[PDB]
């Protein structure tokens, strides 16, 4: 089911990040857009835009150690179909993210998956959410 | 679900307490 | 006109259309659009449940049935993120976050995501809101 | 940003404290 694809995708995405950041970029389309935690820079963090699989790999690889330390509590998943022939999948996740020894950050993250049996990430945006109070 | 990914829950609870202590500082 | 410009105009126009006429909201969606929206029909909680609606006619029936409630929607828009996507990188992915309320209600934190597909104009193909517990 | 849409900062502020009051109820 589509719910199964989404859950599997999310689990695999974050887990591959723990195991090898230098291979993460291959789950992205060649022309993918990434907006991710700016490791090169409060209950929010700045993000940075990165375009294309080569630059996405340079990003994850330069930040390997930090990327490997990423952990989360995944609270919610929403999905819809989108794109050409309604065959792509739009996914929104929310939860609380942290890295080894850091406080938690509330986040929302959106992906779009384009069919390659498999899918390539064409879009990946994270946004941190500050407390109401 | 919630689902803990790359972490345990106790580890999450500790990170959450960290945020709470920062909020009240 | 810049992509940031169109995203900001899109969001402002979308929420204000809720105030002015819920029965015409559906005009801005593609015929086959997917909506996941606040479930106004559902039966304290700082999140609200949502419901899935597909296709412009169904989307119209949903907004129209909830006309009075939809007209009372208010928000503080905090953040906007965008990227290009889809065929020839001409579609636009937008994510917004903020705090939403209706006349006389408490606030609810939300994130809302849209996909805009070009026709000069764009049609909404996807619209998902998720309420976030604080 | 932030942009108040269909509302004012004051109306928003009221809804916000309403939430806090319920949270503490």
């Amino acid at each position: 089911t589509v719910q199964d694809i989404c859950f599997a995708f999310l689990q695999n995405y974050y887990e591959r990040m723990r195991t090898d950041p230098s291979k993460l970029a291959y789950f992205y389309a060649s022309t993918a857009e990434l907006t991710h935690t700016n490791y090169q820079s409060d209950d929010v963090l700045p993000t940075v835009k990165v375009t294309g699989r080569e630059n996405i790999n340079k990003f994850f690889s330069r930040n390997d150690a930090k990327v490997r330390s990423l952990k989360l509590k995944l609270d919610t998943i929403d999905f819809q179909y989108t794109g050409h022939l309604h065959k792509s999948i739009l996914i929104m996740a929310t939860g609380e993210m942290f890295w080894t020894g850091t406080p938690v950050y509330k986040f929302c993250q959106t992906f779009i998956l384009l069919p390659s049996s498999t899918f390539d990430i064409t879009n990946d945006i994270i946004r941190f959410i500050s407390n109401s109070f | 679900l919630p689902l803990f990914i790359n972490t345990t829950e106790a580890e999450f609870a500790a990170a959450s307490v960290q945020r709470y202590e920062l909020n009240m500082k």
